[PDB]
């Protein structure tokens, strides 16, 4: 994405899905790694690691690179601290609730639970 | 005084002789506010 | 904020959001390995917190009437009020 | 459960309470889905179950709100739908 | 926190499912006086009728209502309005006097030119002897019922023991008495004003009937809907029972783990 960001300098657009995997993934060889697990027993760079990759997706004075991530909230709690990290570095959100989902309603966004900078 | 209120007054009497039961007095009494209307307005309301 | 306070000219400081501070002191903390305490944050994170925000403070007039006020911007963990942080 | 959920394609969850209540196989018509196509099932089978899936979660909510005045179309939807 | 909200919140659907229990069964001891109060009131009436159906009587415009002062039994105050609308619909002109609360407050939304008397008070009772008279007494007076070549009064008839089906019956005018088709060996009394004073009987011991088949189908109703509300609310205790068991479950496990971690270090 930098590439085509930076250097050759058109727009450009980006999805990964599902970006809870690279937090996730992190938890997972954290242990291992040799460092005594956060809360929830999430990687305890778990703050850090998030920063550095989404806060190298942004639209800097070269190019614009509209994003698309997509979290998947592990539980469907989204107070868990993991989604909940993910929350700040997103201009808008749109959150799909299970409780939608099950009244029928398909695309099963939240119609409380979305705001974007946008929106004003 | 309408034939009904004519008749009323004297049932009201017939209930006083004293060896009446509890529910004959209770038929007697009676809690009720005609509240007149008009077009939305209100002139005030008042027991029966 | 207390180049202000000092200088008597009366200033106000927004810390937002405090609550990222500990999340931040909490990483910083659990890889220098001091003991972890509840619910993972540092042991002494309410002394962390205590001496950020009790560096606010109205000045007499001794001392020139200065005033640093602080406003810290807590997130709250998603309704919980009885959240360690 | 969830991770579970996740990682597979469609679930075809199972209800207790239409268990207990007399309809085995117990197939919960509202949380079974198949992400998988619909060009799974032959031709034959897809022709005449057309809108079946749609029409029993329409008999799911006939019944929801059964439970006022019920008019003869949703009364038919609700024959058809016990049926 | 999650414990100690779903906690209070699950004590305090408990205390809705003991009230609901409390007033459904309250309401059933105060439907039992009702049910023997509009039998009675029934067995007048028909006495009355017979004289109408032998005459055959055959009939602005006044509506008449009745509904309680008192609100939460069921859609009774509802569909009775409805039933009003409908009606109200027909004659434009109708001067609609309502008895109770509950039919004054709704009906006085859908046409706010329709209240000219209303009553208050009518429904904490059972339908009395003296209600009706000094209401229809009032009726005569204020409203000047003669002048209508329509009365017509609209209850809730209680149809059958779980249902109530809004209905409405007319009281024939006292022009209506005169000019009936049979008012044939009917009347010998032409000095006694005989359908003048007849209209005036028949305002009040047709009304007196309607208050009563309304205040049987208002507590009938109250029964219904509060049994209704007592299943509803069971529904609501078992599914914050389950959320309940969950959370107290997560959150010992939770701890646990916070404990874990620190003896590990």
């Amino acid at each position: 994405a930098e590439y085509f960001r930076d250097e050759e300098g058109q727009d450009v657009l980006l999805f990964i899905d599902n970006i809870f995997r690279f937090t996730q993934a992190g938890s997972e060889v954290s242990a291992l790694l040799g460092r005594i697990p956060s809360a929830v027993g999430y990687q305890p760079t778990l703050a850090t690691d998030m920063g550095l990759l989404q806060e190298r997706i942004t639209t800097t004075k070269k190019g614009s690179v509209t994003s698309v991530q997509a979290v998947y909230v592990p539980a469907d709690d989204l107070t868990d601290p993991a989604p909940a990290t993910t929350f700040a570095h997103l201009d808008a959100t749109t959150v799909l609730s299970r409780g939608i989902s099950e009244l029928g309603i398909y695309p099963a966004v939240d119609p409380l639970d979305s705001k974007s900078r946008l929106l004003d | 005084i309408s034939y009904a209120a004519y008749l009323n007054v004297a049932a009201q009497a017939i209930r006083s002789t004293e060896l009446q039961t509890a529910s004959v007095l209770n038929r007697s009494q009676t809690d009720a506010f005609y509240t007149q209307y008009k077009n939305a307005s209100e002139p005030t309301p008042i027991t029966k | 904020g207390e180049w202000f306070r000092d200088n008597g000219k009366h200033a106000l400081i927004v810390y937002d959001d405090l609550s990222k501070q500990a999340v931040a002191y909490r990483q910083l903390s659990l890889l220098l390995r001091r003991p972890p305490g509840r619910e993972a944050y540092p042991g002494d994170v309410f002394y962390l917190h205590s001496r950020l925000l009790e560096r606010a403070a109205k000045l007499s007039e001794k001392e020139g009437s200065g005033s640093l006020t602080a406003l810290p911007v807590i997130e709250t963990q998603g309704g919980d009020v009885s959240a360690y942080i | 459960p969830t991770n579970v959920i996740s990682i597979t394609d469609g679930q075809i969850f199972l209800e207790a309470e239409l268990f207990y209540k007399g309809i085995r196989p117990a197939i919960n018509v509202g949380l079974s889905v198949s992400r998988v196509g619909s060009a799974a099932q032959v031709k034959a089978l897809k022709q005449v179950a057309g809108s079946l899936k749609l029409f029993l979660a329409q008999y799911r909510e006939v019944a929801a709100f059964a439970q006022s005045d019920l008019d003869a179309s949703t009364k038919q939807t609700l024959v058809r739908g016990e049926r | 926190a999650t414990l100690k909200e779903v906690e209070m919140r699950l004590k305090s659907i408990k205390n809705i499912e003991k009230i609901t229990k409390t007033m459904k069964i309250v309401a059933s001891t105060r439907l039992s006086k009702a049910e023997k109060a509009k039998i009675s009131a029934k067995k007048m009436d028909e006495a009355e009728q017979l004289f109408y159906k032998n005459a055959e009587t055959k009939n602005k415009e006044l509506i008449v209502a009745i509904t309680s002062d008192k609100g939460l039994c069921g859609s009774i105050h509802s569909q009775l309005a409805k039933a009003v609308r409908r009606h109200l619909n027909d004659q434009p002109n109708a001067d609609i006097v309502t008895i109770g609360d509950k039919i004054k407050m709704q009906l006085l939304r859908t046409h706010p030119n329709n209240i000219k008397l209303s009553i208050n008070g009518i429904g904490k009772d059972a339908p009395t002897f003296q209600e009706s008279a000094l209401i229809a007494d009032k009726l005569l007076s204020v409203m000047k019922a003669g002048t209508y070549p329509k009365i017509s009064i609209f209850y809730n008839d209680p149809v059958s023991s779980l249902s109530f089906e809004p209905s409405e019956k007319p009281i024939f005018n006292a022009k209506t008495i005169e000019q009936s088709p049979s008012f044939g060996k009917f009347e010998i009394d032409t000095d006694a004003n005989v359908p003048r004073d007849l209209f005036e009987y028949t305002l009040a011991n047709q009304m007196l009937t309607a208050m009563a088949q309304g205040y049987a189908a208002e507590i009938s109703a109250r029964r219904n809907a509060m049994d209704n509300a007592s299943k509803n609310a069971g529904d609501m205790i078992n599914r914050y029972s389950i959320l309940y068991n969950r959370t107290r479950q997560a959150v010992i496990t939770n701890e646990l783990v916070d404990i874990i971690t620190g003896a590990s270090s």
